[PDB]
C-alpha cells in the first residue's frame, strides 16, 4: 500500500513544500505518479517517476526524489505559489504479474 | 508529459443494458515503438485491479480514445472507476462514474 504525508502541510509562498510518498511491499520496478485533485475531485498528473528519473508534466517545480535505501519518495514543490494550494496524492502502477494501481490517501497543501 | 483526460466523466445506464466509458489520451506521446495498453479498474478501496466486467474496444485506440464496454449492467456496477492508459514508460488515469437506473 501507499501512504502520503504529512496529511496537512502549510507553508509561506515561496517556501518549498515536501510530501513523502511511502510504498510498502512493492517490487523493484517502480512507476510512480504525483497527482493533484481538481475542484471537481478529478485527478490531474503533476509529475512521473520511472527508471530512476523524475519528470514533470509541465512545471519543473514538481520533483519526485527517491530517498536513501527506501521505497520512500519526496514529492517536492520548489518555490510554492499560493495557487498550488489543494489536495495531492501519489499513485503507483505494477504491470507484472498483474496490472494494479495503488493510490495513497490525499494530503492537503495550503500556501499562504 | 503523457496525460489522459476525461471530457465525459459521468455515465448513465439502465440495468440490463450496456454502458460505454471512455477516456482520451495524448497520442503524440505514444507510438507503436513502446506499445499502448489501456485498462479500466473499479474503485473498491485504495488498490484497484482490472475490471472483470469491462472489455476494451481497441479499434478506438488509434483515435486516442480508450473506450470500454460493460454489458448487461447490474446495480453492483455502480460507482467510480479509474480509466488508465499506459504508453511505454508513461501512464496516467482519470476517474469515471457510472450511475445506474434499476427498474423492477
Amino acid at each position: 500500500s501507499l501512504t502520503f504525508y504529512p496529511a496537512w502541510l502549510t507553508v509561506s509562498e515561496g517556501a518549498n513544500a515536501t510530501f513523502t510518498c511511502s510504498l510498502s511491499n512493492w517490487s523493484e520496478d517502480l512507476m510512480l505518479n504525483w497527482n493533484r485533485l481538481s475542484p471537481s475531485n478529478q485527478t490531474e498528473k503533476q509529475a512521473a517517476f520511472s527508471n530512476g528519473l523524475s519528470q514533470p508534466v509541465q512545471d519543473a517545480r514538481f520533483q519526485i526524489i527517491q530517498l536513501p535505501n527506501r521505497h520512500d519518495f519526496h514529492m517536492n514543490i520548489l518555490d510554492t505559489r499560493r495557487n498550488d494550494s489543494g489536495i495531492y496524492l501519489c499513485g503507483a502502477i505494477s504491470l507484472h504479474p498483474k496490472l494494479k494501481i495503488e493510490e495513497s490517501p490525499g494530503a492537503e497543501l495550503v500556501v499562504t | 508529459l503523457f496525460t489522459v483526460t476525461a471530457p465525459k466523466e459521468v455515465y448513465t445506464v439502465d440495468v440490463g443494458s450496456s454502458v460505454s466509458l471512455e477516456c482520451d489520451f495524448d497520442r503524440r506521446e505514444c507510438t507503436e515503438l513502446e506499445g499502448i495498453r489501456a485498462s479500466l479498474q473499479k474503485v473498491e478501496n485504495d488498490t484497484s485491479l482490472q475490471s472483470e466486467r469491462a472489455t476494451l474496444l481497441e479499434e478506438q485506440l488509434p483515435l486516442g480514445k480508450a473506450l470500454f464496454h460493460i454489458p448487461s449492467v447490474q446495480v453492483r456496477d455502480s460507482g467510480q472507476y479509474r480509466c488508465l492508459v499506459i504508453c511505454g514508460a508513461a501512464w496516467d488515469y482519470k476517474y469515471l462514474t457510472v450511475k445506474v437506473k434499476a427498474s423492477y
